[PDB]
């Protein structure tokens, strides 16, 4: 008579894409229109209980979860887990719900792992994955011509959930799953000035298409120190692999966007070096729907959460929570409208898997695997204005490159530089 | 390479390591 | 009035040092024993509880062993945890205990990280550690002049509990904490002949002072192509890392030993490859103490057990899991000795660590930082016989290394070659 929804997420930390102050908020819209619906669980009593992945510091846990999730599983037999969205969190976790054949939901955990479904069963992902990141990359460099090398630099702080790793981890294995080409790999520490001379000297020796996972100021000061050592767009090419469009600002007002910018006097040569520069980011969800969403989320977020939800790129967690909840419960509705229960995970897995949608994020398509297609952008500089734009998009379902608005490509050259440099490397 | 905490999550790739596997 | 004794380990499976069929039975000697003591907890019936970390296909689990905890720590509310050995299985198991504040003892998880006591709060180490190993390797290359650099070749089986990767991670760190020289590393897959030419192209391009971590029929191939290869111990040293010594006989009987002895007619080829080769392994317990411990070992697990313990150094785990739990008795003996109780889990593992202490496997030490210092053995063969004996022990405590019964490290130019080569590695 009562479905019991538990959450395995950051209760108290409000940093994350995937904290309660935020997800919170878009899940309790999604319970709000499920009562609303007719057609999804008539009469049932969506009811949930919380328990915060995050230790006593604060941050989320590799060991908080997985006992927050025995806590729930225990105290209230629950017919699904909502988070985590941390990898060091919900991989325990989902090896929990795995083996107590429970179905998971998460728009986090964007690790390789946990795209093995062999071991995570029943979990389902309906935020981005990390694959979907190489899936971009293997359509770009088909669509440029790059087919030998490419560089990936890549830094984390220490002890956070390393997600520059695994994005790296993601973006490496699928693209040589696909292309088979040499992709070279370097780790750094940001705040370690030691590591700078090695990522120039491995910049101009190891590749010229070089993706770099990082905050904006570090890859702000390695396009810099590029430009001073003479790396120029007619030969390099300097990917940012910003995800969550942490060097922007909001696609609602702040118009133009500039992530050179700074203020240190240093930026008139930063927007000379960044002209060799480009921008990977998730996409914006165009859809009516979504800022309709943002709206509502904002309102609700700030009343019953003291919170403030501000625009970004992160809001598409929450969305893709709020999502995903409704995908599941229209999945469990449709189980009952066949005599199943609650309880047939499989079944209402497999009806979620496979699947197209229509959420407030737009069209949302869950793969064979469970995961949902990530579509990303591509940002540029304007050569006139020097602002950065968006001027490609790539649909995941059917991974097409489009341009946006008309734009083109800036290059220097006016074609991309090769992948290979003239008489090699040397 | 070395270091990285001791969750089966953590050794999908390598990618810090030299290995001719993955 | 009785002490409640969780235990996490294969209680199935026994294949592991740690199988609760070799375990199981040195913990009812060590428990019989308490109760022959007057001294250590009288009155107290210590009680167990078991708990199989395996998961449903037989293997140590990094989920079976995780539940088992919780199950145990809820039903029981034990006072301190034995196992689990393994180490993906003792890393969260650890994590949940050091957050429980209850004491964990275990002869395995070697791992390094499992070293970092500020997270693994009051967990004991009583077996062996891979940093250990380190301290061993390092006191090897002070004594013998090999100061620049080595190269280290590991690989482990998909899905296993990738033992030779925390032994090279162990060794790696901690001689470049103590010696800072270059310790090339690289992994490979013993099936894949894919790997042979490039681990021999490596061999002469990496290092002359190799350790290798793999099969014993991964080691003796390898020595069988160096010397194909032309690589003797003139240029070259391969230490096979060899720690529960499987590619030897016992030290009981089965004299004399011949490791590179196979009945395929490569035993000639190998032989004299194998006079470059020299394995290091964990030292067998010399006093008699630990010959009877054998004794009563075997017969107490073939009769409560079913199970056949056969001689070898991977006796020793059981041996320390037998000692570690004496020297818990005696520490909670203590602290009631001074008014606390058993659950006071930092004064019982404080009265264990920076203490020697007196075990059927001799001398034992718990270092500061809560882990049992480990002796090493190191053969070579006979030049004449082709046989294979120890001829230089390492005390982990003193980090001393001691000549064995006066024989002396074979080398075919007298002296052990350079770490580095002539002219350069080109
Ligand atoms: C990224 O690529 C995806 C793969 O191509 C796109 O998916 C396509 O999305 C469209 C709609 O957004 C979808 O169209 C049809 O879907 C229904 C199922 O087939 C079909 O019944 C619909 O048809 C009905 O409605 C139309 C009016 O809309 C009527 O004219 C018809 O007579 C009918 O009554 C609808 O046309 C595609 O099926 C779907 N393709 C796949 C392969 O799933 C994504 O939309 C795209 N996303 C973005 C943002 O570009
Ligand atoms: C590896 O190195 C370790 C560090 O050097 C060795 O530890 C040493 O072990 C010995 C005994 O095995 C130990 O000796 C004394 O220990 C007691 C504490 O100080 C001390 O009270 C003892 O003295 C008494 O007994 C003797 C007879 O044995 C009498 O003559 C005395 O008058 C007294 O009544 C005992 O002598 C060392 O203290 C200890 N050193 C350290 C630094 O811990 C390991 O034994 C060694 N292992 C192997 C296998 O080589
Ligand atoms: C909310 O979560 C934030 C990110 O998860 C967190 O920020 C980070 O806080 C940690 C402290 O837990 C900082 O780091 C340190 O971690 C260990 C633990 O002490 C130290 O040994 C390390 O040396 C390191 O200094 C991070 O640097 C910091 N990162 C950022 C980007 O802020 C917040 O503190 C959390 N806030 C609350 C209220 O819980
Ligand atoms: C007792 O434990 C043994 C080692 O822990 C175990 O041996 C190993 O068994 C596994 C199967 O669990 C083999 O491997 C495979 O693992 C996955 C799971 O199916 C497969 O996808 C892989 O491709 C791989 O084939 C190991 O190869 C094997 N190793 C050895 C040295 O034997 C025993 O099976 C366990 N026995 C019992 C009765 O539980
Ligand atoms: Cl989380
Ligand atoms: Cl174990």
């Amino acid at each position: 008579s009562d479905l019991t929804v538990a959450v395995v997420l950051p209760l108290t930390n409000t940093s994350y894409p995937w904290s309660w102050a935020r997800v919170g908020p878009a899940v309790e819209l999604a319970l709000a229109r499920v009562k609303a619906r007719p057609d999804l669980l008539p009469g049932w009593t969506v009811r949930m209980v919380l328990g915060s992945s995050e230790n006593a510091a604060g941050v989320c846990s590799d060991t908080a979860a997985p006992l927050a999730a025995v806590d729930l599983k225990w105290e209230h037999s629950p017919a699904v887990f909502l988070g985590p969205g941390c990898v060091y969190s919900a991989a325990p976790v989902g090896r929990f719900t795995a083996h107590w054949r429970v179905p998971l939901l998460t728009a986090g955990a964007p690790a390789l792992g946990i795209g093995v479904k062999d071991e995570y069963a029943l979990t389902t992902r309906t935020g981005p994955s990390h694959v979907k990141l190489g899936d971009f990359v293997t359509a770009l460099h088909r669509r440029l011509g790059w087919e030998h090398q490419a560089l990936v630099l890549y830094a984390d702080r220490l002890g956070d959930d390393r997600p520059c790793f695994f994005i790296v981890e993601g973006l490496y294995m699928r693209v040589r799953e696909r292309l088979n080409i040499t992709v070279n790999h370097q780790e750094f520490v940001e705040g370690d000035p030691d590591h700078y001379p090695k990522l120039l000297r491995a910049v101009r020796r190891k590749g010229r298409v070089i993706y770099i996972c990082s905050s904006p100021d570090a890859f702000r000061n390695l396009m810099l120190l590029a430009l001073n050592a003479g790396l120029t767009g007619e030969d390099y090419v300097f990917f940012h692999l910003d995800v969550f469009g942490q060097s922007l600002k909001s696609a609602q007002g702040l118009v133009p966007q500039k992530p050179w910018e700074r203020g240190d006097g240093q930026d008139r040569s930063a927007r000379q070096a960044f002209q060799a520069a480009k921008i990977i980011t998730y996409k914006e969800p165009d859809n009516p729907e979504y800022l309709e969403f943002l709206k509502q989320l904002k309102l609700l977020a700030d009343k019953k959460f003291n919170f403030t939800v501000e625009d970004g790129l992160k809001n598409i967690i929450p969305a893709s929570f709020h999502d995903g909840l409704l995908l599941y419960v229209q999945a469990v509705t449709e189980t009952l409208a066949q005599g199943g229960t609650v309880t047939d995970g499989e079944n209402i897995t497999q009806r979620m898997w496979n699947r197209s949608f229509q959420g407030v994020t737009g069209y949302l398509k869950i793969d064979r695997n469970g995961d949902r297609d990530t579509d990303f952008s591509l940002w540029d500089m304007d050569p006139e204005t020097g602002a950065f734009r968006v001027v490609l998009n790539y649909n995941g379902t059917s991974q097409e490159l489009m341009a946006v608005s008309e734009h083109k490509l800036y290059w220097p050259l006016g074609y991309p530089p090769p992948d290979v440099p003239k008489c090699g490397f040397d | 390479c070395f270091g990285g905490r001791m969750d089966r999550i953590g050794a999908q790739s390598g990618l810090g390591c030299n290995s001719f596997r993955y």
